[PDB]
């Protein structure tokens, strides 16, 4: 478990692969057999990510040209997915794919998404050198 | 004799079975439509081997 | 007080496989994703640039994208061009008549919603996923000729995210129901004569 | 040597519109057969020595 | 993108085609479907016998060698007609009949 | 005995179902099934304003990509006489005579890929690449969408556009003769295309056909003369036609016309009142005060553009011809801003009326050649 | 007759060859041309100052 | 003409090859596709029905003339092998032989047999 | 022939197919069978589908007097596409929950 | 409102058309009898008329009857603004059938065919009188400004 | 026609849409300082036909 060398301990990291993805899926395959279960997000689009990982946040649906205020008041995706998770599960493995009144998901927002691992095992995504590398994003954060 | 052999060799190994990258093998495909997996693989093989 | 909650994960998902029996299917799916072939289909306002994907401006054939004009052979189809009510009752036949490793995607913002055909008209279908289950939705009318390659690169990872036990989630059952009719037949209307 | 013919066929693939099977039979029957017989008729006396 | 160049792309397409869930359509079955391409592949595979490659590298002297090659070259059309007729619909019946 | 030629339609222009009888190898009767791409624009065209309706035209029109906006701007600007300057008119002439090329390529290339020319498919795309940069840098994303506002055009085309034809402008000229020497070469090219789908002129005008497909019978019914469209006719030209009308005549008439495109472009770039755009750019800074510049001449916009304008009863028709075929938008002159009824008259809908009467006692290959040479596309047909 | 055929059978073949070999040696400079087409996906096209993307 | 044992081994091996490939495909395959699966492809119309699509009238003549003109070769081969071995009588005999079928082909050419 | 409205999760087949394979894709089209969502967009327990099976007679016998045209097929599919929407809007049925793309034709869940 | 050149040539035959006045765009308009759409078609080509124009549908008002329109022109080598002739014939929802020119000149094989489904008025003198635009499955006649546009889930407010 | 330069243009496209309902583009993160073709360290884009020099 070479990923296991830098996921269980750190719980905060970013994947720096070549910009093709044809070498990284094998890593994700191995992390379905401990208690880690996938949550891909593609972070681009949401506001302050706190209310996207802890609070009931009204996600305004794609509007249909008409109908003034109509927002279905969507729920968060942490405690409910825990409720669906079995009591036998190590961590929530989550991928912030797009880590590269809105709120810019800057490095401060990633630090604030590096606390839910401590206080969801999140990994940021950003393409990089031909060799698949990983690096703690918290030190890159700020 | 070599001229005849060379020109015949084309159609003998199915060259060309379809005239154009868009035009089909004269109906929709060369009798290998339903042949999906190892079947079309074997036909690709036999063509290259001819 | 949640509306339409998600079903519970029935299995505990607790297992462990050997590497000598897992890397086989791993590289198998690697080849399955790195050898995909397109399936020809294109109708309307979100299609034409697909042709430019074969030339010196965009070349997706550089990755082995062999364009096959037949359902039973290929596995990748692009629902390019805005689809209407008709040409759909024969479109889904394509998805029904190809091998199981399809992993179809979408293309054209007018195919994920029906963008410029969404005020009032009894022809256009609202999105494609209400007809066929696909994976990725592609924006743009016309769709950005580079965004399609980026979305192909995106989908290229989902197949790599598959394991040996995943080759059982394509097996089907039959909810075949026994119910008859009582009505009158209609002779063929599409009479082929001039 | 066979690679040379592989390349020749590859090139010819993009130089001629392959005929339809209304001309292909004509070419195969009324064109290649007479000369492919005549070359043998010639080589008979050619190898007569 | 299949490595440096497509040196692995060919066998990659081969392995992909390997699984591809052979469908075996309804009209016509294993009675002639699987029997079709076997004749096709054997007609050209067996021809490799008398083909030489270099000074004393022939697989069989076989004084009837090129004759055997000509004889085995005219067995494929049987398999092509069988395959093209192993189904029922058009685009395969005439599609194979033409060839 | 009868099979369909496939809604998958292994052809150029999309989806066409052709149900046809089959006596083993030859066919007896074929029939087309149309209506699978209903853009239903005739409905929305009443429930909309003009500017919100402007980008709608190059949607069911992506092959022509420009022959839909001519009439779509005739109704707002040419009807109520919001005087279009002759300089902006020459700009629109540059546009139209480049769309002639945009059609010539996107037919001949695929026509080459239908007739039997297997290699030049990517060649014509490599030639066309420059028109992409032009349409992008002129007004819009890729199809140059929204190049026609009401009071003129969107914005005068930038400086790196007009005076910068020269590259393709003399490249394609020497490139044309390539196709002309290739077509007469390898008569297998010519043998299969000659003597198929022949049509006469009296039936070409009796069936309602148009375009170079009709001009190829000595008819010369080229509607680039009969209309004072934006007072374009100051330029000179040469009628393109033939005297047979068949598929080979179609190829000849559609290869002999694009030579006039760059000719008209050369007429314009030096005959436009502003000429090149960088010329007018460097001229409006020495005479900023007052001149013929920015006057009734040399102005992109005459009055304010806005979705508010009333109309009187005036139901005018224009038979604006595209190198694919004619086009017309008749419309009941209504007193309201948006009008009562809309209507379109596309060439594709006025082309396949002869289609089942073209392929008579032929084979599947003959049908393929005729349908590849006829220069037909969907999108225009259904509307 | 046949004398006309015995005179034209070489003419048909010589026309076929004069076209085939001519096109062959003409496309010779095409099969081994010196143009470089679109590069890898890391070499996107240049974009001038009038387009539309994400508003 | 000494040992065709290599020929027999190659026969059995290359005949096991296709069934081996089919069985290997079958082992690692999906037990799935209970869909319609009763219609072939490139026919998005879900069509069905039809017969009497033959046009054998034309191709049958080609097949016949080929079947008749083929027997020439398997007689020429024993002659083509025994030219120098024997004298020049076999030359004249085979010339008469081939010329008979040349006349036959001339006849089949004049009267319309080899057509569209 | 077998001209049926084969929309997603709504396939009112105008022909008898309730074998593993219909053996003709129509079986002479004398039964008008139906299969429910082969893509497993919804997981089915028999009791939940029992109301749909009961109202099938309400849709095939109670309000059918028109010949075998897809007009009636849309007349069926219209209410078919909303019976499921009602059965979900009151929480009795839920989505796929498998290893597919897990698409949301009706959007993500809500908080009522 | 007065007669036309066609009437100028035709009055000598004592069979007059429906003499209507000018159009709005700047040209004239005429009219022919509905049930007598064949006489005009057989006399116009004798005068030299062989090209149609403006094959469109119509409605009288929102909540009104139906109609049809036919403009006409010719093709000649030396031509200078061929005469602009227009016909606009009205017809009722009851017995909505007008003759067709398909059998006199063959320029409208599919032109009138779209109106065979588009609006609620069919026409004889045209084989294959069936739907093309709208699916054959559908039965209704759309595009009438008073027609009940299908108030299904896919048009009105769906939230 | 917007009063003060509000509605503008950009140009990227990595819309990894796994569902339609994930497209709420509010005020500022729309900026995101996008790809910046010239600001990348793996890009050297030569100008195309109509943007390069003559000949």
């Amino acid at each position: 478990g070479r990923w296991l060398d830098d996921v269980e301990k750190h719980k905060a990291l970013a994947i720096y692969p070549p910009h093709e993805g044809g070498y990284e899926g094998r890593y994700l395959n191995r992390l379905r057999y401990q208690g880690y279960y996938f949550l891909d997000l593609s972070a681009r689009g949401l506001g302050d990510p706190e209310s996207t990982l802890t609070k009931i946040h009204p996600v305004c649906p794609p509007s249909l040209g008409r109908q003034p205020v109509a927002r279905w008041y969507f729920p968060p995706e942490v405690d409910y997915r825990l409720s669906l998770l079995h009591p036998d599960a190590k961590g929530l493995i989550v991928w912030v794919y797009e880590a590269k009144r809105l709120q810019v998901l800057s490095k401060a927002e990633l630090q604030f998404l590096a606390m839910l691992p401590d206080l969801v095992r999140v990994i940021a995504e950003c393409g990089n050198w031909r060799k698949f590398i990983w690096k703690p994003l918290k030190q890159i954060s700020g | 004799g070599f001229l005849v052999f060379l020109i015949s060799s084309l159609a003998e190994c199915e060259r060309l079975p379809f005239d154009l990258p868009e035009a089909e093998e004269e109906l929709v495909a060369g009798y290998q439509t339903e042949y999906s997996g190892i079947k079309y693989g074997l036909f690709y093989l036999v063509s290259y081997l001819n | 007080t949640v509306m339409n909650l998600i079903e519970f994960p029935l299995l505990d998902q607790t297992s462990s496989n050997s590497v000598i029996s897992t890397t086989l299917n791993d590289l198998s799916n690697w080849s399955r994703l790195s050898s995909l072939w397109p399936l020809l289909y294109g109708t309307s306002c979100c299609f034409i640039e697909f042709a430019s994907l074969i030339g010196s401006r965009f070349d997706f054939d550089r990755y082995g994208l062999v364009p096959r004009s037949s359902p039973r052979q290929a596995d990748l189809i692009l629902t390019a061009g805005t689809v209407t009510m008709k040409m759909a009752p024969s479109l889904v036949r394509l998805y029904e008549q190809m091998p199981e490793p399809k992993y179809v995607i979408a293309m054209g913002a007018c195919t994920i919603t029906g963008g410029m055909f969404s005020t009032d008209s009894y022809s256009t279908v609202r999105g494609v996923d209400k007809l066929i289950p696909v994976d990725v939705y592609l924006p743009g009318c016309p769709p950005k000729p580079e965004a399609v390659i980026d979305a192909l690169t995106k989908l290229r990872k989902k197949i790599s995210r598959e394991i040996v036990e995943d080759r059982t989630l394509s097996q089907n059952k039959k909810r075949c129901f026994t119910t008859s009719h009582k009505l009158y037949v209609r002779r063929s209307t599409h009479t082929g004569t001039y | 040597k066979a690679y040379l013919f592989l390349f020749i066929s590859i090139t010819i693939r993009w130089t001629l519109p392959r005929m339809r099977m209304d001309q292909l039979l004509n070419l195969g029957w009324k064109f290649l057969l007479p000369i492919s017989l005549g070359n043998l008729l010639l080589t008979t006396s050619f190898q007569l020595v | 993108y299949a490595g440096p160049l497509g040196l692995l792309q060919a066998i990659a397409d081969g392995t992909k085609l390997l699984f591809k869930e052979d469908i075996l359509p309804s009209r016509g079955d294993i009675s002639l479907f699987s029997i079709g391409p076997s004749i096709a592949v054997i007609s050209v595979l067996l021809s490799f016998l008398v083909i030489p490659l270099g000074y004393h590298f022939v697989l069989a002297d076989l004084s009837i060698g090129v004759f055997l090659w000509i004889a085995i070259s005219s067995i494929a059309p049987i398999g092509l007609l069988m395959a093209g007729y192993s189904s029922n619909n058009k685009y395969s019946f005439l599609g194979g009949l033409r060839a | 005995m009868i099979v369909n030629m496939g809604p998958q339609h292994p052809s150029m222009h999309g989806v066409l179902r052709l149900i046809v009888t089959l006596d083993g190898e030859d066919v007896i009767d074929c029939e087309p099934i149309l209506g699978y791409l209903h853009r239903g624009m005739e409905k929305i065209a009443e429930n909309r304003t003009i500017i919100q309706y402007l980008p709608y035209v190059t949607r069911w029109d992506y092959l022509a990509t420009m022959f839909t906006e001519a009439i779509t701007v005739n109704a707002p600007e040419f009807l109520e006489n919001i005087q279009i300057p002759q300089r902006a008119s020459y700009i629109r002439v540059i546009m139209l005579e480049l769309s002639r090329i945009a059609s010539h390529l996107l037919w001949l290339g695929p026509f080459m890929a239908d007739l039997g020319a297997q290699t030049p498919f990517f060649y014509i795309f490599r030639e066309r690449e420059l028109i992409y940069d032009l349409f992008e840098a002129a007004t819009g994303m890729r199809m140059m969408h929204n190049y026609f506002r009401i009071g003129g055009v969107a914005a005068d085309l930038p400086y790196g556009w007009i005076d910068k034809c020269l590259d393709f402008c003399d490249y394609f000229l020497r490139g044309v003769v390539e196709y002309q020497q290739l077509i007469t070469q390898n008569p297998i090219f010519l043998e299969r295309v000659e003597g198929v789908g022949f049509i006469s002129g009296e039936e070409a005008v009796n069936w309602g056909l148009s375009g170079p497909m009709l001009r190829a019978s000595g008819i010369q019914w080229d509607l680039r003369k009969v209309d004072p469209y934006e007072s374009y006719n100051q330029f000179d030209w040469k009628v393109q036609w033939q005297k047979e009308g068949d598929s080979l005549a179609r190829y000849l008439v559609r290869v002999g016309e694009m030579s006039e495109s760059i000719k008209i472009i050369q007429q314009a770039i030096e005959k436009i009142p502003g000429g090149p755009y960088e010329n007018l750019e460097v001229r409006r800074f020495k005479k900023e005060k007052n001149s013929e510049w920015n006057d009734f001449e040399y102005k992109f916009l005459g009055k304010k553009p806005s979705p508010n304008f009333e109309l009187s009863r005036q139901e005018l028709y224009v038979r604006v011809e595209a190198p694919k075929g004619e086009l017309g938008i008749y419309l009941v002159g209504d007193d309201s801003l948006f009008p009562w009824r809309w209507k379109i008259r596309p060439p594709g809908f006025i082309n396949l009326q002869i289609l089942p009467q073209l392929v008579k006692k032929m084979k599947l290959a003959d049908i393929m050649t005729i349908l590849g040479s006829i220069d037909i596309i969907m999108g225009e047909v259904d509307r | 007759p046949m004398v006309t055929g015995f005179m034209s059978y070489g003419q048909q073949t010589i026309r076929a060859t004069r076209y085939i070999g001519q096109s062959f040696i003409t496309t010779l400079s095409h099969t081994n041309r010196l143009p470089i087409t679109i590069h890898y996906p890391y070499e996107k096209s240049i974009t001038p100052e009038r387009f539309r993307g994400r508003i | 003409l000494h040992e065709y044992d290599i020929f027999w081994t190659f026969l059995i091996i290359a005949s096991l090859i296709p069934i081996l490939a089919f069985s290997i495909s079958g082992l690692l395959a999906p037990v799935s596709e209970g869909p319609e699966k009763l219609s072939s492809y490139e026919s998005g119309i879900e069509p069905m029905g039809g017969a009497w699509v033959q046009f054998r009238i034309r191709y049958y003549m080609f097949a016949l003339v080929f079947v008749v003109f083929d027997v020439e070769t398997v007689f020429l081969y024993p002659w083509a092998m025994s030219f120098d071995v024997l004298g020049v009588s076999v030359f004249i005999e085979a010339l008469i032989f081939v010329l008979i079928l040349v006349v036959g082909l001339v006849y089949a050419w004049r009267k319309g047999a080899l057509e569209w | 022939q077998w001209l049926s409205c084969t929309t997603r999760h709504v396939r009112i087949y105008a022909a008898y197919i309730d074998p593993e394979t219909n053996a003709f894709d129509q079986t002479q089209t004398d039964k008008l069978t139906l299969m429910l969502d082969p893509t497993e967009e919804f997981v089915w327990t028999d009791e939940t589908c029992q109301m749909v099976y009961n109202e099938f007679q309400d849709l095939v016998d109670h309000y059918e007097g028109a010949p075998l045209s897809e007009y009636t097929l849309r007349l069926i599919g219209s209410d078919l596409e909303h019976y499921i929407r009602k059965l979900l809007y009151d929480g009795e049925i839920k989505y796929n929950m498998r290893s597919r793309v897990l698409n949301f034709s009706m959007g993500k869940p809500r908080v009522k | 409102m007065q007669q036309g050149w066609l009437s100028n040539w035709l009055v000598k035959h004592e069979v007059v058309h429906r003499s209507l006045g000018f159009d709005h765009r700047g040209i004239e308009t005429l009219q022919i009898k509905a049930g007598d759409w064949d006489s005009i078609a057989v006399i116009l080509y004798v005068y030299g008329y062989n090209y149609l124009r403006s094959q469109c549908a119509y409605d009288v008002a929102p909540g009104g009857s139906l109609a049809s329109v036919y403009h006409l022109t010719r093709i000649q080598y030396g031509i200078d603004n061929p005469e602009e002739v227009c016909i606009k014939v009205f017809a009722q929802k009851d017995n909505p059938r007008i003759p067709s020119v398909f059998w006199i000149w063959r320029s409208a094989d599919f032109q009138e065919r779209e109106s065979y489904d588009m609006v609620g008025i069919s026409y004889d003198n045209h084989p294959r009188l069936k739907r093309i635009l709208m699916p054959e499955s559908w039965i209704g006649w759309p595009l009438r400004k008073d027609y009940i546009t299908p108030n299904f889930y896919e048009i009105q407010d769906a939230h | 026609y917007c009063p003060t330069s509000c509605l503008s243009m950009t140009e990227e496209y990595e819309l990894s849409t796994y569902d339609r309902h994930e497209l709420n583009y509010n005020q500022i993160a729309l900026s995101r300082l996008p790809i910046s073709i010239m600001g990348d360290y793996t890009i050297q884009t030569i100008r195309n036909s109509s943007e390069s020099k003559i000949n």
